């Protein structure tokens, strides 16, 4: 049994979201399973949206009901979800989940298989390359045995970027933080911590690639 | 509609020990057919949710015998008899007896470890960003434990709560600590109209806050 969600990936606000869940290794018609759509906003928990039963009966989360339509095509082994006029709050991973059961006990039902999910990001942004900024210590904080440097990757769209230090040769003592969407663009940061005698004596450079904009920049961290 | 209250929201455990998680419903979730549709799901990092337990206490095929569920009516518990590394993640209870079907907020099962103080580092806006007319001040709070921490920004000695983007990593694979980044973004003009910039961290490892500050003029 497999479930696979597909969607647009990115929409602008006010656009219509159309999702599809494609099932295999079993038959929607024969099995008579129900199917739900469930979403998860980034770093948040799970929210049930809608359910469709084998006979096309439907239930909705009351708070989003006016904007939701669930349907299906039993002949294509697909369930669909539409959400009208999306805005920022709709940015989420959307999951398809089958409500399976054993043999004949249709009342003993549960979400036995879930898709991988499809991510939706709602933004008015065009593709935008990041501004990459080297973060050197304050003109003072290189006493003590270690020194921490950073790199700020600001104002890009969409995800992802790839960030390395010294083209990946500097990998221990690194923390690269998840991107956050704010005001339609992404910001990410990374820190690297070395011994006080490593820097600035040795060159430490932040490397940032943004596939969508076909860009690759290096920023050496220099003393202020 | 039915509120599902999970206790605790964070559960540090030592590997090989038992874990128990409580889920309380706001009303009875026994269905009109007399079944109680109370399920437990695990979501590992970078994975979809997976079913563990259904109908309060039935283990789903393929789930390890370490997992068990109990309860009745409005009070339910998931137990893990011996926690293994691959059990770490977020556990959700879920009722499907009443529409809208509703989840708990989630319980993060994590690895217990010794308290560790954060290493706190503050970074003025780069010269290059200032040529743009925005200015971001960055503070890293690295390798701390427990996860509970407060970060405060102060500009000219007064707390600032707008302009802020925080981001966190998960428990580290080498040392089981957490790290956090906070970025305060102003206009270049506003940055240059003010003079002291401070990131203050409150963490159980110190009675006093950790204060990292700079003066723009220096």
């Amino acid at each position: 049994v497999t479930l696979k969600e597909s969607g647009p990936g990115l929409l602008k606000p006010s656009q219509t979201l159309s999702l599809t869940c494609s099932f295999s290794g079993f038959s929607i018609r024969t099995s008579k399973v129900g199917v739900s759509w469930i979403r998860q906003p980034s770093g948040k928990g799970l929210e049930w949206l809608a359910h469709i039963y084998w006979d096309d009966d439907k239930r909705y989360n009351p708070s989003l009901e006016s904007r939701l339509t669930i349907s299906k095509d039993t002949s294509r082994d697909m369930v669909f979800m539409k959400i009208t006029s999306v805005d920022t709050a709709d940015t989420a991973t959307y999951y398809c989940a089958r409500r399976g059961f054993y043999g004949r006990k249709y009342e003993v039902n549960h979400f036995d298989y879930w898709g991988q999910g499809t991510t939706l990001t709602v933004s008015s942004a065009k593709t935008t390359a990041p501004s990459v900024y080297p973060l050197a210590p304050v003109c003072g904080d290189t006493t003590g045995s270690s020194v921490t440097l950073g790199c700020l990757v600001k104002g890009y769209f969409p995800e992802p970027v790839t960030l390395t230090w010294n083209s990946g040769s500097l990998s221990s003592g690194v923390h690269t933080f998840p991107a956050v969407l704010q005001s339609d663009l992404y910001t990410l940061s990374s820190s690297v911590t070395v011994t006080s005698s490593t820097w600035p004596s040795e060159s430490i450079t932040c490397n940032v690639a943004h596939p969508a904009s076909s860009t690759k920049v290096d920023k050496k961290i220099v003393p202020r | 509609d039915v509120l599902m209250t999970q206790t605790p929201l964070s559960l540090p455990v030592n590997l090989g020990e038992q874990a128990s998680i409580s889920c309380r419903s706001s009303q009875s979730i026994v269905h009109s057919n007399g079944h109680t549709y109370l399920e437990w799901y695990l979501q590992r990092p970078g994975q979809s949710p997976k079913l563990l337990i259904y109908q309060v206490s039935t283990r789903f095929s393929g789930v390890p015998d370490r997992f068990s569920g109990s309860g009745s009516g409005t009070d339910f518990t998931l137990r893990i008899s011996r926690v293994e590394a691959e059990d770490l993640g977020v556990y959700y209870c879920f009722q499907a007896s009443l529409v809208p079907l509703t989840f708990g907020a989630g319980t993060k099962l994590e690895l217990k470890r010794a308290d560790a103080a954060p290493t706190v580092s503050i970074f003025p806006p780069s010269s290059e960003q200032l040529t743009s007319g925005g200015a971001s001040v960055v503070c890293f709070l690295n390798n701390f434990y427990p996860k509970d921490i407060n970060v405060k920004w102060k500009i000219d000695g007064s707390e600032r709560q707008n302009g802020v983007l925080n981001s966190w990593t998960d428990q580290d694979s080498k040392d089981s600590t957490y790290s956090m980044s906070s970025t305060l973004t102003l206009t270049k003009d506003e940055y240059e109209r003010h003079n002291s910039y401070t990131c203050e961290a409150t963490h159980k490892t110190s009675t006093s806050p950790i204060v990292k500050s700079f003066n723009r003029n220096e």
